């Protein structure tokens, strides 16, 4: 959860390189018309068992069914991990907070 | 604006705020109307009462004058001044606003009555409103200003203030500070001072605890240690309630 | 249209409306469902 | 008999239709050949303008007439002929271009497409080659549809190219910033000069043009604009392919930069003071100088503090003011230039002097000290290559060139700036410079990039730009190497925001750790290690306006800059002392106070500025001043002082309302005492000015005169200027006058006018299509391109007429900017010379953020300003002036005390500025033949605006006034002229004779009654309806007040016109306005443009039934009364597509509900002081009676006329003396408050009495008569309200009420207990009792029938209904009885329809769908599939529609909660439900074959003009709709309130 002054991308930007390394890691802020490829991204990296995170969710509340539906369904590799950013927003959805 | 400009300014006070007053009242009348009476809430009243309830009063009043967010507060506030005013207008006709003790709590405008002075001064001194310069002393009563006045109710919050120094504030104490009232004007710059330069601190003159805006910042007697005032964060009040 | 017996009377059979979509209501046809998050959603049109 | 004058005219005219002809030049190819192709275009188009405006000018003399036919000719032809005229060029000009690039990319596929134009282009042209005249081209046949198919073509083969363009853009990345329509120009044509110099600078920021060897193959120079020549040390090769020279150029460029350096540094490091001011450009001066002071100070400090070397740099300054004397005697010299360029250098120095001089109080230790370091510092690597350094952050130089433009005065504020800058660029970060309006901080990145040397560009960040569209933007900057500041990045939507920060991210990784290559949108691209990103945002302030929250993630990617506070008398002095003013230190001063002090204690205004963009003006203000006066005398003392004063009061005295004005004046004296005053001077135009007041007819009075000159220098000084007054001010006018009076003297003026609001906001910023990524131009874009090409020595000015909001204004930001620039979103630019000006006129500024305001200069205008007396001698020469004599005498004395108890009142139905006032009261005056009249006249004039019981005070106290009190004792409102007996005034009633169920047969044209207020209203409007007497007004007055019914009547008196209506609501817009307007009037092309036209009818009405509704944007402005606002203004609009369409014919009308209830928004006074209006309320009780007394008698008298309790007109009478009795009670107890939907309104007590018609009242046996009559009065009346009202104690409520007005009127409980009895349409005499698909014009008649009775009725229709659908055990009990017996009598009604509000399972469903399957009713609900879509509903209601109104099958269309998967339903059903339509749900084609069989019926019928009106009655007529809704539903209540139809009808 971000607050105001809150970054985490460079404190992730270094334990992707820390724990990790290959480039595996790779990043997705939202905004208009990422979400249909930030799919395809996560199906990607998780089949690979790569590192991915997405940013600033908060803004696009709408989508989120869609994406947590796909949570439900996706296929992990071991290795693979899912990061997250979020402004304090209400009506975030519940079930992808469980 | 008269002839004489320091009473355009109060006029204009007396005048600018009974507009308020009654620009209040009137959206005051309509919602006092549809509660008792006859009326169809417009999206005027519908957003009155919304601004009761949020315990806000309205951005309808609040861009008019920047007033206390408590609406009440702000009500009570808005009142007590325009009577106050109607003193400080007959004491202006009389020429006889100078002679007494005014608190600026009362005022709308207070930097803006500061500055009317400014120019009362070099009519009488006849001289370019640039040329002058501004200060107050608790020490007295200031000689070379050709025009004073006696400001009282001033209020400080985090440090504590003695007549010619300034001391630092004990957990018991309220943080709230009574100070003692000023004798202020207008001076020549290149003119000696009340005070000597380095000795006084220069401090904001809020118009609340919010401290959004500044009416003036006055300088004050440093008695020496000049960081511990900036982190006790002292700043004066000018007033609350009025 | 579905959840309501909103079914019309085809000779001795009972069809039902889907979308554009007409078909035969099998009688032996029960329906159940779930979901992982209670609300969302239901209107008070839904609930009756 | 001067008709001379005019055949002598056409006979001119006509000699020189033979005399046109052609300026024939031959030319050769990329696939050489030979063309003749014309020349000197706009020399023959201007013949075309020329020649056409004259027509018309000839048009408005009397004399036209006698020759009227010819003009018609010439107009035609003429207007054709340009239209021709203008496309060829656009084609010419295009095929010039793409010819060579045909020949070059030859893909045959491709080839077609080109060379079927060419061909087609080729093959007219030469029947023009052999007939070289003019007037030929429109006898060439089918030349329109050629053309017009010809640049169609052109369109498409572009789009083919747009994949090559950009790969040409990959080729050369300076093109990621010009215009596509530009490129392939340069790409076509590599060889053109003058396309050369046309297209060079806005590819390179140095250069305005170029030498050229007379062999033109290479360049040996360049200019900038200032006229700075440069030599090019390589001289240039001109290649065919373009971007192999030019980069060669750039580079070429950089090597002549590179080398020009070295040669003048390293004569200047010797002793020997380089001084080759007229050798070296001052770009390089300042930087070969700036390393001098490097050295210097590091060899200096070990030395010795070196306060020798300041005196040194004090020597040279004081060496340099003396020589700046020197450059003042040169003036506009010979074959000379850069004089200014000393000027330049000087600020460098005193900078250094400044630097220096805390350095020397800080008596540095060491050479790499930090306060050293600090200061920015130069190098000449031992590479010879440049770099500059700050700390431990260092960069080379571009060497890009940026020749002579002012750099921003170094500050305090500016170290903090530019270090936190470099630093940011050190952490391979982005820097965020943030502030306040008119902080400075856009032209800092500027100029730091002119210090560092890097191509710097400017951006403007709106219009929300697509994520896509950004990225292409970097892709282009980082290839260039070049610095891109985003002026305004705020503003900008935040989903963009986000995903751009992924791309900036990306990108800085790539810098930070120097990779070569970068990664975006799928795009390997080769990065610049020098690029540069900033952005410069006031914050989302309170004050500043509509501007999105940045995310936090975005922001670490920069390193912020407080901006907030600039030094500015440090700034103040410098300039004065660049000009080489000598008191600059004194008065600098004082001008700094001068502001701070008018900021201080002067009223604080919404519209002034005393920021810093009004001070930078004053600075200029006063060089223009010194530059002039040298000239024309030589220097002296008390001058210099005194000059300051005036450069100030240009931008002053404009704004100042006169107290403040006055105020201002005498502050400037007290800091300025000797100095006194010089008014402004200059009469040359005044002259004209005047003049042109004299030939316009407007009378002169002087602070218009002020105004307007006022105005004018205004306009020198800055590029964009305001006008600000409410409407009537003048300020239109005033502006307008200007440029006629200019005209005169001045070489030009172009006007293009925006209402910026009126249309969208992609109409008129222009946009970018998402799925072809294609450019589509906006209004001003365009206009923007028209002004560019025009010529140097032309006025250009676009005004904006319209309301302000920070949407959509700020993105002008970077061409009112001190950069004059205006920026597209596709990274096409368009710099603008001092050709252009930029005019905005508004009511108010209210939403301006400070940015704008101080962006821009300003005029004001108060009601102190606005001369009232002086107008109304304007309206009086307008009169004939036989009973003018009269009017003065009149008006003089009575006019202005009646007018001031009305704004003492200001107790009124609408805001309208005095103006608005003034005027309705003046319109109504006109033509008043006696003194009696006049008074009438009056007051009918302005107590059009009095709430009601205000009226009678000023009515009462004009008599007071007047002569007589009134002959109305009371109501002396009633008084009306009688205009033949001369003999004043009172008002009368009307009992028509002919009442019978004919009469009330329709909907509409309802028999109306005139009673006292009918003959009012029509009295007090018939004036501004009739012909010549024209006006656009309003009626006001509620709901059911009568307005509707009215209006109707009044329109049927004119006879020369139809009748276009418009049913509003929030979704109501311009172009279903278009499109309604359409239907019923032309569409035809004229001199000055298209125009539409009312077609067959003389005159045309558009009436628009509630204005209130079209939805105002967060600002509060609706755009559909904005529309409304430039149509009156300027009679016409602009054409989506952006042609300009004028209005030929049409007075404007409109109704509506008086503001009160929530939502009903109003409307801005722009608009309302424009027109006239007038306001009207519901006829008293006392009146009521007698409405309905007359209605009531014909439906008594159809039947039963004898029957001894009805006749007995006394007792008819006493009905309505009764329910006009129940009806007050029942609004008094119940309202809107109670609840939304409790509307009560005469509309009801109409749908009563008419009601009546369908309860079989017969009796043909003698009658009770009392309970057999007044059950049904009971029932229908209980019907009416009872089944409305919700509440159980609120309907005991309402019994209690209904019963006692009854009981006590008649009898006593004729109601009794009829609780057993239903009347409804199943069961009723003549036996009605389903086949019968057109109803009966009151409805379907009512029978009475039993509880037991009707049970078995309602099993017989469950019976037959079990054959058709699915058989249900549905019980019955007396509340189903009651539940079907309401929705029948609905059902059987004409456009009846329902709202069924109710908790789920007591079906409103189960009933409904019985109720019309017995009926015979259609019964449609929609099918919903995932596929939910406003196409499944378009086509829904289509076929719904279709069958009601073609086949007339009455229909239910049924529609439940569930079914309203998009909020839009309901606002077409709550159109539909007012109206019978719906707006854009057919197209204009798609009508032809629907009502083409409904041509004759509706013939038949006896309709005239358009059918689709007809279509629309059939419909309602049988349509019928249903809703069935929850009450526990949350936006259930909202719903009902948003359409508000909904419970209406
Ligand atoms: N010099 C003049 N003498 C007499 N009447 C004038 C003069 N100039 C303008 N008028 C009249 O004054 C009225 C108002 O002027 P104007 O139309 O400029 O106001 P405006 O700026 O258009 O306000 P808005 O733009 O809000 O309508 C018009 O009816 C116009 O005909
Ligand atoms: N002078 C009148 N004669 C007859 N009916 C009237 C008169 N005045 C009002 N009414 C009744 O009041 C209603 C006025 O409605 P109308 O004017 O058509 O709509 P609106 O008031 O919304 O503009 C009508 O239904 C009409 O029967
Ligand atoms: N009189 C009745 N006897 C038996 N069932 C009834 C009766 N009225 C309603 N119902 C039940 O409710 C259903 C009709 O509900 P419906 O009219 O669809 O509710 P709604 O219109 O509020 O959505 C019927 O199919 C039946 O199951
Ligand atoms: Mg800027
Ligand atoms: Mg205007």
């Amino acid at each position: 959860i971000i607050s105001p002054g809150a970054d985490p991308s460079q404190e992730l930007q270094e334990l992707a390189n820390a724990e990790r390394s290959g480039e595996c890691y790779h990043q997705v802020a939202m905004g208009q018309g990422q979400a249909d490829l930030a799919i395809q991204m996560l199906k990607e990296c998780a089949r690979n068992g790569d590192w991915l995170c997405l940013k600033n969710l908060h803004l696009v509340v709408s989508w989120l069914p869609v994406l947590e539906k796909e949570l439900n369904t996706l296929q992990p590799k071991d290795t693979f991990r899912l990061w997250l950013t979020a402004e304090v927003h209400p009506n975030f959805t519940p079930i992808l907070l469980q | 604006r008269q002839g004489s400009p320091i009473l355009s300014f109060i006029i204009l006070e007396q005048f600018n705020a009974i507009r308020l007053v009654q620009s209040v009242h009137q959206s005051l009348a309509a919602l006092s109307k549809v509660i008792r009476g006859t009326t169809l809430l417009s999206s005027e009243v519908q957003k009155l009462a919304s601004a009761l309830l949020n315990q806000k009063c309205p951005l309808a009043w609040q861009s008019k004058w920047e007033g206390p967010e408590d609406p009440l507060q702000y009500l009570r506030g808005l009142v007590a001044r325009a009577l106050a005013i109607q003193n400080w207008v007959d004491k202006a006709e009389k020429q006889a606003l100078l002679s007494e003790t005014l608190d600026l709590s009362e005022l709308f405008h207070p930097d803006t009555f500061l500055n009317a002075l400014r120019q009362e001064t070099a009519r009488a001194v006849g001289r370019s409103v640039d040329s002058l310069k501004f200060v107050a002393s608790w020490k007295g009563r200031l000689q070379e200003a050709k025009l004073q006045i006696k400001i009282s109710g001033l209020l400080l919050e985090g440090c504590s203030f003695d007549g010619n120094q300034l001391s630092e504030n004990q957990l018991d104490s309220p943080s709230v500070s009574s100070v003692l009232p000023c004798f202020m004007g207008w001076i020549p710059q290149d003119a000696c001072g009340p005070y000597s330069p380095d000795e006084c601190i220069s401090l904001p003159v809020y118009t609340s605890a919010e401290r959004d805006r500044v009416v003036t910042n006055i300088d004050v007697p440093c008695g020496g240690n000049q960081d511990q005032w900036i982190q006790c964060g002292a700043a004066l009040f000018l007033k609350n309630q009025v | 249209p579905l959840l309501r017996r909103d079914l019309v009377a085809q000779g001795p059979r009972y069809v039902v409306q889907i979308g554009d979509k007409i078909i035969d209501y099998n009688e032996e046809f029960r329906l159940f469902l779930s979901t992982r998050n209670p609300n969302p959603f239901i209107p008070p049109d839904a609930a009756s | 008999q001067g008709e001379v004058t005019i055949r002598e005219a056409l006979r001119e005219l006509d000699l020189w239709g033979v005399g046109a002809v052609f300026t024939l030049i031959d030319y050769e190819d990329s696939q050489s050949r030979t063309m003749k192709l014309i020349k000197d275009w706009k020399d023959i188009v201007n013949q075309v303008g020329d020649n056409r405006c004259l027509l018309q000018s000839l048009k408005d003399s009397p004399y036209y007439k006698g020759f009227e036919d010819k003009v018609s000719i010439w107009e035609r032809k003429l207007a054709e002929l340009d239209e021709y005229l203008q496309n060829l060029n656009h084609i010419q000009r295009k095929w010039v271009y793409l010819e060579p690039i045909f020949g070059r990319g030859a893909l045959p596929k491709e080839q077609t497409r080109f060379n079927r134009v060419d061909e087609d282009f080729r093959s007219i042209m030469t029947d023009i080659k052999k007939d070289n005249r003019v007037t030929t081209l429109t006898t060439h046949a089918g030349i329109r549809n050629s053309l017009l198919t010809i640049l169609d073509q052109l369109q498409r083969c572009q789009r083919s190219l747009n994949e090559f363009l950009e790969e040409k853009r990959s080729a050369f990345p300076r093109f990621y910033f010009i215009g596509d329509d530009d490129l392939l120009e340069i790409l076509g044509q590599s060889t053109n000069p003058s396309v050369i110099q046309s297209h060079l600078k806005k590819l390179f920021a140095g250069i305005n043009s170029v030498c050229f060897d007379e062999k033109s193959k290479h360049i040996t120079a360049m200019k900038s604009l200032e006229g700075e020549v440069v030599p090019f040390k390589n001289k240039v090769p001109l290649s065919n392919n373009v971007e192999t020279w030019l980069n060669d150029l750039a580079l070429e460029m950089k090597k002549t930069l590179e080398q020009l350096l070295k040669e003048c540094v390293t004569t200047g490091r010797s002793s020997q003071g380089a001084v080759d001011p007229s050798l070296f450009p001052s770009q390089i001066l300042c930087l070969a100088e700036q390393i001098k002071f490097t050295e210097d100070v590091e060899n200096a400090i070990k030395d010795h503090s070196l306060h020798q070397i300041e005196t040194q740099l004090v020597n040279k300054l004081e060496q340099y003011t003396n020589i700046d004397t020197s450059s003042e005697d040169p003036g506009n010299t010979e074959s000379g230039i850069l004089e200014l360029k000393l000027k330049a250098l000087i600020l460098d120095i005193i900078h250094n002097i400044d630097v220096v001089k805390q350095l020397n109080q800080i008596q540095v230790h060491t050479t790499e000290d930090w306060a050293w370091k600090k200061q920015l510092r130069f190098y000449m690597k031992s590479d010879h290559t440049c770099c500059v350094q700050m700390v431990d952050s260092e960069f080379q130089y571009t060497y890009e060139y940026q020749g002579n433009a002012s750099k921003l005065v170094y500050t305090p504020l500016t170290d903090k700036c530019y270090l936190t800058l470099t630093q940011a660029m050190k952490m391979g970060l982005g820097g965020n410079p943030y502030g306040p309006a008119g902080t400075g901080k856009t032209e800092s990145v500027k100029a730091l990039g002119g210090l560092l040397g890097r191509q710097v560009l400017v951006f403007n960040c709106d219009e929300g730009i697509d994520v896509k569209s950004m990225g292409r933007i970097f892709v282009g900057l980082v290839k260039c190497g070049a610095w891109g500041c985003f002026d305004e990045f705020n503003r900008l939507e935040e989903s963009v925001l986000s995903a751009v920060s992924m791309q900036i991210q990306t990108i800085q990784d790539a810098l930070k750790n120097h990779r070569t290559v970068c990664e975006l949108l799928g795009k390997e691209v080769e990065v610049n290690s020098n690029s540069g990103i900033f952005i410069t945002m006031n914050p989302a302030g309170k004050g500043y306006g509509g501007r999105q929250k940045l995310p936090d993630n975005l922001k670490q990617l920069f390193r912020p800059v407080a901006m907030s506070h600039p030094d500015n008398e440090l700034i103040a002095e410098v300039i004065l002392y660049s000009e080489g003013f000598k008191d600059a230190k004194v008065l600098s001063r004082k001008l700094v106070a001068i502001f701070n002090l008018s900021r201080e204690l002067l009223t604080p205004q919404q519209h002034y500025d005393w920021g810093l963009r009004a001070l930078k003006t004053v600075l200029r203000g006063s060089g223009n001043l010194l530059r002039q006066l040298n000239k024309s005398g030589t220097t002296q003392n008390a001058n210099e002082s005194h000059i300051v004063v005036q450069a100030l009061r240009l931008n002053t005295m404009s704004k100042f309302t006169f107290t403040d004005c006055t105020r201002f004046d005498a502050l400037i004296k007290d800091v300025f005492p000797g100095i006194e005053l010089k008014e402004v001077e200059y009469d040359e135009l005044s002259a004209a000015l005047k003049q042109v007041f004299e030939e316009a007819n407007y009378e002169i009075i002087p602070n218009q005169i002020k105004k307007a000159l006022e105005l004018y220098e205004q306009l020198c000084q800055r590029m964009g200027v305001v006008i600000v007054g409410p409407s009537g001010a003048g300020k239109s006018t005033l502006w307008r006058m200007l440029r006629a009076a200019l005209c005169k003297t001045g070489k030009v003026v172009k006007q293009y006018t925006m209402n910026p609001k009126a249309m969208p906001r992609y109409q008129l910023l222009g946009h970018i299509d998402m799925d072809t990524r294609e450019w589509s131009d906006g209004v001003l874009t365009n206009s923007a391109r028209q002004v560019v090409r025009e010529p140097q020595d032309v006025s250009s000015w676009i005004i904006c007429d319209g309301d302000i909001d920070p949407e959509w204004i700020e993105s002008l930001n970077s061409v009112l900017d001190d950069n004059r620039l205006l920026t597209m979103p596709s990274g096409e630019r368009i710099q603008f010379g001092p050709n252009v000006n930029f005019v905005f006129e508004t009511h108010d500024l209210s939403c301006a953020s400070p940015a704008t305001i101080s962006r821009m200069g300003m005029i004001f205008l108060s009601d102190e300003e606005t001369d009232l007396n002086s107008l109304i001698k304007s309206w009086l020469r307008n009169q004939p002036a036989e009973y003018r004599n009269n009017l003065e005498n009149w008006i003089g004395d009575y006019f202005e005390k009646a007018l001031q108890w009305v704004l003492k009142q200001n107790d009124y139905v609408v805001e309208t500025s005095l103006v608005g006032t003034v005027m309705n009261g003046l319109s109504h005056l006109h033509g008043c033949r006696d003194h009696d009249e006049f008074i009438i006249n009056l007051i009918r004039g302005l107590g059009g605006n009095l709430n009601m019981k205000s009226r009678l005070e000023f009515t009462k106290e004009v008599f007071h006034w007047a002569r007589e009190s009134p002959p109305d004792f009371h109501k002396p409102m009633d008084t009306y002229y009688d205009s033949t007996r001369g003999r004043l005034a009172t008002y009368v009633l009307k009992k028509p004779e002919d009442l019978t169920a004919d009469d009330f047969s329709n909907g509409l044209t309802l028999p109306v009654i005139q009673t006292p207020d009918m003959q009012r209203g029509l009295d007090y409007f018939k004036p501004w309806l009739s012909s010549d007497t024209k006006q656009p007004f309003i009626l006001v007055g509620p709901e059911g007040c009568g307005k509707g019914m009215l209006l109707r009547y009044a329109f049927s008196q004119l006879r020369s016109t139809q009748i276009a209506t418009v049913h509003c609501s929030a979704q109501t817009t311009s172009r279903h306005l278009l499109q309604k307007l359409s239907q019923t009037c032309m569409v035809i092309s004229t001199n000055t443009g298209r125009v539409y036209r009312p077609k067959d009818c003389e005159r045309l009405v558009l009436y628009l039934k509630d204005i209130n509704l079209p939805k105002l944007d967060k600002w509060g402005t609706s755009t559909l009364v904005a529309f409304l606002q430039q149509v009156l203004t300027y009679q016409g609009f602009y054409d989506e597509n952006l042609e300009w369409v004028g209005l030929e014919n049409i007075q404007i009308v409109a109704s509506m509900s008086a503001g009160g209830r929530l939502g009903r928004h109003k409307l801005t006074t722009r608009f309302t002081s424009i027109v006239r209006l007038c306001s009207i309320d519901y006829p008293e009780r006392e009146q009521l009676q007698t409405i309905y007394g007359a209605y009531l008698e014909p439906v008594l008298h159809k039947n039963l006329k004898n029957h001894s309790i009805w006749g007995s007109s006394s007792k008819i009478y006493l009905l309505a003396g009764s329910m006009v009795q129940v009806y007050e009670q029942v609004r008094a107890k119940f309202t809107v408050d109670d609840y939304s939907h409790y509307f009560f309104t005469p509309c009801i007590l109409t749908q009563w009495v008419l009601g009546l018609f369908r309860y079989d009242l017969e009796g043909g046996s003698s009658n009770h008569p009392l309970d057999y009559v007044l059950e049904i009065v009971a029932y229908e009346a209980r019907r009416l309200f009872r089944d409305k009202i919700v509440g159980a104690k609120e309907l005991h409520l309402f019994d209690i009420i209904l019963t006692s007005v009854f009981q006590g009127d008649w009898g006593s409980d004729i109601l009794d207990n009829m609780s057993d009895s239903f009347y409804v349409t199943w069961g009723a005499r003549h036996n009605s009792g389903a086949p019968g698909q057109p109803l009966p014009p009151h409805g379907k008649p009512l029978g009475k029938l039993n509880s037991t009775d009707l049970k078995d009725v309602i099993k017989k229709g469950l019976i037959h209904y079990g054959r058709d659908n699915q058989n249900l055990d549905i019980l019955l009990f007396h509340e189903v009885l009651e539940y079907m017996s309401r929705i029948d009598r609905v059902l059987s009604f004409p456009g009846g329809s329902l709202l069924l509000a109710g908790r789920s399972g007591v079906g409103r469903r189960t009933i409904t769908s019985l109720v019309s399957h017995m009926h015979g009713a259609v019964l449609f609900s929609p099918k919903i599939s995932r596929g939910y879509e406003l196409k499944q509903f378009k086509n829904d209601l289509k076929h719904v529609l279709q069958l009601a109104g073609i086949e007339a099958q009455q229909v239910v269309l049924l529609l439940e909660d569930y079914q309203f998967v998009h909020p839009t339903f309901l606002e077409m059903i709550n159109s539909l439900l007012s109206s019978g339509e719906v707006p854009g749900l057919y197209t204009l084609e798609e009508l032809e074959p629907l009502l083409l069989p409904l041509k004759d019926q509706a013939s038949q019928d006896g309709f005239f003009g358009p059918v689709f009106n007809y279509f629309t009655y059939r419909i309602q007529q049988n349509l019928h709709i249903v809703l069935i809704m929850d009450s526990a539903n949350s936006n259930f209540m909202i719903n009902c309130e948003s359409n508000p139809a909904l419970h209406k009808k």
